[PDB]
């Protein structure tokens, strides 16, 4: 998993990124980290080495993105992470159907919308979601966040994780009555 | 059939690698050889006496020689060789 | 796993049923063909001095419409399968201790006892459950049990679906306690 080599001699690598291609995966991987670019950096489609590659990692971590502008015209994307970044509220187009994995760890998140959870409904891969250590709002409409959370259990990696925003506490300990008294 | 076990064999010419490319590279010119053909027995390992004909034998390799021969340019002494390469594997009769 | 060549001739099953036991699987189904009938008596267990006869299990699911009054509470019996019957009550008395998975798939789901929840501890074992096209109705109590399976979200394997009549979706969704 950690035979990695140069990115095609191809300038296509955003600036602070320091990109490579990896083998094994076919998976040209993006490794912009530490707050390289505020914004979401451009996507560099697989038609570059030799147009190999189908999937493609995004490695944004540590970083001060607050719009995914992520787009389903970008379903190259398989993974991304998007740790350790100030994003409040996400959208629909910004999780593209295509992906993987998504973690999106120790963010800023509190939101949901059914629109944007639509794909909750299975995906042509398994969505593989870790997001955690985040304060996330507490109502109603978070309950039908909740019970999504309940019925996709297996989907996310944790459910201990997730918190209440103003108090911290396992998203489990809730039915969607007590959270509507 | 033949007398002697000879198998066609393909040799692929030998490949000029980009190590200076520190970077992946199309297998494309890997995937298509132009390659050169050769003839081995595989008889015993080019051992067997060509059984189904009686008479004192034993199958041997033969080879064949490609006499390629151009005068410089630089107008030096005359440039000659003679690859050999395995052409075929016959049986022949031998005495005691 | 190979049955009824592991599983000698002492048939605890009835011909009715085809009861085999499994090396591997640990278990014997009861494997019978028969639905709507008596309760399947499969309560002996050969052990067979060997750990691949100390489970238990049920094929036709639909062996009687009053579910099957497992009132020896045997440690043999682990995974229950029950399907296309009207049940309509549960004894706790009935389910065993050492069992681990039950259905109540294609049966009704009316006001069942707290006694069921208390009986079943998940410390001592894991519980897993089916419900599904539970069409009868829910009421108050019947909202205490499912606000129940709702806390016990995990053991409730099934509570995605299970729904009722008045509710008309899933019995989670709703659990207004002012509406029986
Ligand atoms: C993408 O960029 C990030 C930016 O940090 C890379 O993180 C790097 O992770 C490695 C692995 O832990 C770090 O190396 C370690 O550094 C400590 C510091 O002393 C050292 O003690 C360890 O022995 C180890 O060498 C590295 O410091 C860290 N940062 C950078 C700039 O490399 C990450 O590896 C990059 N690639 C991927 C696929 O994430
Ligand atoms: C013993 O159990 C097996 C599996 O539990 C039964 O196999 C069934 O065979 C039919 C024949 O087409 C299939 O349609 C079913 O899907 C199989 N599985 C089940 C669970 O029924 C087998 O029939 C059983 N034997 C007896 C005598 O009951
Ligand atoms: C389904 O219903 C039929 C009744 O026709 C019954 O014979 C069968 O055993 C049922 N299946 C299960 C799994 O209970």
């Amino acid at each position: 998993k950690d035979l990695l080599c140069d990115f095609e001699s191809a300038d296509d690598c955003p600036k602070d990124c320091q990109c490579a291609m990896r083998l094994l995966d076919h998976t040209v991987i993006v490794n912009c980290s530490g707050r390289g670019l505020t914004e979401f950096p451009d996507l560099p489609i697989p038609s570059q080495l030799h147009e190999d590659f189908n999937a493609l990692e995004v490695h944004v971590e540590n970083n001060r993105l607050t719009k995914l502008p992520n787009l389903t015209k970008h379903n190259e994307i398989t993974q991304l992470y998007a740790r350790n970044n100030s994003i409040q509220n996400l959208l629909p187009h910004n999780i593209p159907s295509k992906l993987r994995i998504i973690d999106l760890s120790q963010n800023l998140l509190k939101m949901i919308d059914d629109s944007t959870l639509a794909q909750i409904n299975r995906s042509s891969h398994l969505e593989t979601i870790r997001l955690s250590q985040n304060q996330w709002l507490c109502d109603c409409p978070a309950s039908s966040f909740l019970i999504f959370v309940q019925q996709n259990s297996r989907l996310i990696s944790d459910m201990s994780a997730i918190r209440c925003h103003p108090s911290g506490k396992s998203l489990d300990s809730i039915t969607v009555n007590e959270l509507c008294f | 059939p033949f007398l002697c076990e000879s198998e066609q064999l393909l040799i692929h010419p030998k490949e000029e690698l980009s190590r200076n490319n520190s970077m992946v590279w199309i297998v494309n010119t890997k995937d298509y050889k132009q390659g050169v053909r050769i003839e081995k027995c595989l008889k015993r390992q080019l051992g067997k006496p060509c059984n189904f004909c009686d008479a004192d034998t034993e199958c041997k390799q033969l080879f064949h020689y490609r006499t390629l021969v151009a005068v410089d340019k630089v107008t030096k002494k005359p440039y000659k060789e003679q690859v050999l390469l395995p052409s075929c594997c016959k049986c022949a009769k031998i005495l005691s």
